[PDB]
């Protein structure tokens, strides 16, 4: 049908900045849990 | 024949200082253009 020529040089993939810095230092450790819900505690610790 | 080529260059990417910023307006002391140089530098798509 069409008798045009071409070639294809080079292509790119464009990317967006993005690195976890704030998991990669503080949130370091993971804890899968099968229950419902998770349970967060504290002590007071103040001693007169 | 005038033919025109051109590729896809975001209009962000061509800055020209208008208005203030202009960096010859302002007092050649108490100013640090770093902080511009680094502003214009966080629309690139990869190390400079």
């Amino acid at each position: 049908s069409m008798y045009t020529t071409a070639q294809l040089l080079a292509a790119n993939e464009q990317k967006f900045k993005f690195d976890p810095l704030f998991l990669r230092l503080f949130f370091r450790e993971s804890y899968p849990f099968t229950t419902e819900k998770v349970y967060l505690s504290q002590i007071p610790g103040l001693v007169n | 024949d005038p033919v025109e080529v051109d590729m896809g260059r975001s209009e962000e990417n061509n800055i020209t200082q208008s208005g203030g910023t202009e960096w010859s307006k302002r007092d050649k002391s108490t100013y640090d253009p770093t902080d511009d140089i680094e502003a214009y530098a966080l629309n690139a798509s990869g190390v400079v």
